[PDB]
């Protein structure tokens, strides 16, 4: 599977278990999670930009 | 200058082999060997130790052997092994301790200069008794009585180390005895604490008739030794502990106050959910 | 054996122990957490570790053998 | 011929030896001479190890001057009692427990001069807990390849005593060697008077907590389960009022239940009835 990750054992190097949950570390910068912070009307002038 | 001792629980286990690697063609009925420590600063400590062959006649008790050739190879063996640890003294078995123990001590104070004896227990083992020592000094008596040697007395306890205190746990696995108790080893740790109590204090009468009968002869040095004991009680009169005790008697009554409201609230809680439980799966399986 | 097992719990985590962070968690005790000596692993955690205190890369705990989320 | 019963019987001065040398050197590998007595082909004991001085490294070790071994044998037949060696011993800190390049050669050597000799390895920076991984293992010879190993099961004992890891059977299990099992030979006159001796007490029992950090460790007790009824409030009572599904995240990642807020209560119930009590009985004993 693309960028897919193992559970992989330590002394002997044998798969344990496919891993879920694709690759993507340090996401805390990434997926905002809020949507409410500011409404539509509030720029104004710049209507063509828009 | 000695304050303690600190037997690590290594040696004694030594001792008990030493007290069996002789009981089986030997009845000399009493363990002789060398004891090794490590003096620090002020507290002793003892890590190591060996035996050496030692008898003793009853016939005039006062005739010896000690192997001072296997003294001289096996500590300087240890020291090629290990270059830390180095001679603190010597130790005996048996209660009743022979009177060559002055000509043992003397002798081998060319070896340390603050020489110490630890007398252990393999046998007396039952009550709450734990290994002693004495000290080597040398006074005359008290003041106007004679010479004599009067072996004073080191308070001793028991330290183990990192090792060899987890160690200890995985040999025992049978009761292993918990840290803080839940009411029932507290309650035991006042029982037993009881026991050792009264048993000194028949021992302290038992001493006492013997004197005040008059067999043996007085020492002034435990009269005033017991002295003290006595008008050091306190006595509890007035102002001074009927109002402090209830002070904190009834404050510590209040704090379990709330064990009585909480848990009572905590099984009542548990009985509406079963109850709700039950009466729903009664009324739905028909 | 219960007051055993409340004590075995106890002594595992008033160690000397290093300090990794929290990466990811898979499902119920199980997670994924990285160590700041890289090399990303792969451990268990406990049910005592409270799971509503997981969601950033947090300041965690590990064992230096078992290198669980202690 | 070889057996699956054969039981160790280590001392418990034995094994005080084993920790003690192998803490005292950790970097360095310590390797040591393990003097014990066979009693019949298949059950061995050891009651007493000594050592050896060592000039070894942090992954391999060697020895001294052999003139030092043949003269400590002669010295300790004549104080206690003689006997004749029966393996060998050393310190793996940094793995676990298996058997490296020259440990095997060491083998080879000392069951052709000697019987049997097997061999222990202890860990000594994990026994720490509470728990131990001293194991010790034997070498099997390599010509018997085609039938079994460590064959004719006399017993069914030998399945729950010994369950090697993935560690271990990675290195020389099976194909080399095998593991061999342990058990403690504990007996009177040494255990109990083990116990009697270390977890023993006399004035602890009768001791007052000195009031001055006892009630006022109290009053950080009962703020915190103080906050705990705070919590505990709103909590069940809002669960049960919107959605009666006695499951979803107040059951899978929780922790507030009725197990938190009554072992406050039990801790403070131990810490002061044994307190109340211990100063109930020096008002009567003390006058």
């Amino acid at each position: 599977t693309p960028n897919c990750r193992v559970a992989l054992r330590n002394d002997s190097y044998t798969l344990h278990k496919i891993l879920p949950n694709k690759v993507d570390p340090l996401v805390s910068l990434m997926m905002v999670e809020k949507v409410p912070d500011s409404t539509y009307e509030m720029i104004g002038g710049l209507d063509k930009q828009i | 200058a000695v304050q303690k001792v600190v037997v690590h629980p290594l040696v004694l286990l030594s001792v008990v082999d030493h007290f069996n690697r002789i009981g089986k063609v030997g009845n000399q009925k009493r363990v002789v060997g060398v004891l090794l420590g490590s003096w620090q600063k002020k507290v002793l400590d003892v890590s190591n130790s060996f035996a050496v062959p030692f008898d003793e006649d009853d016939k005039d008790d006062s005739v010896w052997f000690l192997d001072h050739d296997y003294l001289e190879n096996m500590y300087g063996m240890f020291k090629k092994v290990n270059a830390r640890e180095r001679i603190v003294g010597w130790y005996h078995t048996g209660p009743k301790l022979h009177k060559n123990d002055i000509a043992i001590n003397e002798l081998m104070k060319r070896y340390c200069p603050n020489s110490v004896l630890v007398i252990i227990d393999v046998k007396p083992k039952d009550l709450g008794l734990p290994t002693e020592a004495y000290i080597s000094v040398e006074e005359v008596h008290d003041d106007g009585t004679p010479t004599s040697k009067t072996f004073e007395h080191v308070t001793s306890e028991i330290g183990a180390e990192e090792a060899e205190e987890v160690g200890v746990e995985h040999l025992l696995r049978d009761i292993k005895d918990t840290t803080v108790g839940t009411l029932s080893q507290r309650i035991t740790n006042q029982v037993h604490g009881l026991k050792g109590l009264n048993s000194k204090l028949l021992d302290i009468r038992s001493y006492l008739e013997k004197v005040a009968t008059g067999k043996l002869p007085i020492n002034h040095q435990i009269i005033y030794q017991l002295q003290d004991v006595f008008n050091l009680l306190p006595d509890v009169s007035l102002q001074e502990f009927v109002k402090a005790f209830y002070l904190k008697t009834n404050d510590q009554m209040v704090v379990v106050y709330l064990a009585s409201l909480i848990r009572s609230v905590v099984a009542l809680h548990n009985l509406i959910n079963n109850k709700i439980a039950n009466r729903d799966a009664e009324k739905k399986e028909g | 054996e219960f007051l055993h097992a409340q004590e075995e719990v106890k002594r595992i985590q008033s160690i000397p122990l290093v300090i990794g962070q929290f990466l990811e968690a898979v499902d119920q005790n199980t997670a994924i957490v990285g160590s700041t000596t890289g090399s990303n692993y792969y451990v268990r955690i406990l049910s005592t570790i409270d799971r509503e205190l997981l969601k950033p890369n947090a300041s965690v705990a590990l064992h230096k053998h078992s290198n669980a989320l202690v | 011929a070889v057996d699956t019963a054969e039981q160790v019987y280590i001392s418990s001065l034995a094994l005080l030896k084993m920790l003690k040398h192998g803490r005292a050197g950790v970097p360095m590998e310590v390797m040591g001479l393990m003097l014990g007595e066979f009693v019949d082909d298949y059950t061995v004991r050891v009651i007493d190890v000594f050592a050896m001085p060592q000039s070894g490294t942090g992954v391999s070790v060697e020895a001294v001057d052999p003139v030092f071994q043949a003269k400590m044998l002669d010295m300790l037949k004549q104080t206690g009692r003689p006997e004749m060696v029966v393996g060998w011993y050393h310190s793996h800190p940094g793995f676990g427990c298996w058997l490296s390049g020259v440990d095997i050669n060491t083998q080879q050597s000392f069951e052709a001069l000697s019987e049997r000799a097997v061999a222990v390895v202890v860990d000594p920076i994990q026994s720490v807990k509470g728990k131990v991984v001293i194991d010790a293992f034997r070498l099997i010879n390599a010509n018997m390849m085609v039938l079994g190993h460590e064959p004719r099961q006399t017993t069914s004992n030998l399945g729950h005593l010994n369950k090697p890891s993935i560690q271990a059977l990675i290195h020389g299990l099976n194909r080399h060697y095998y593991s061999i099992t342990i058990n403690y030979r504990k007996n009177e006159l040494e255990q109990k008077m083990l116990l009697n001796l270390h977890k023993k007490s006399w004035m602890e029992g009768l001791t007052l907590q000195d009031y001055s950090e006892h009630c006022k460790h109290n009053e950080s007790v009962v703020k915190e389960m103080l906050e705990l009824a705070k919590n505990y409030n709103k909590a069940v009572e809002e669960e049960d009022k919107m959605t009666p599904e006695q499951l979803a995240i107040k059951n899978v990642g929780k922790q507030d239940p009725k197990r938190h807020l009554e072992e406050h209560v039990d801790v403070l119930m131990t810490s002061n009835i044994v307190q109340c009590l211990a100063a109930m009985l020096d008002t009567v004993v003390f006058k």
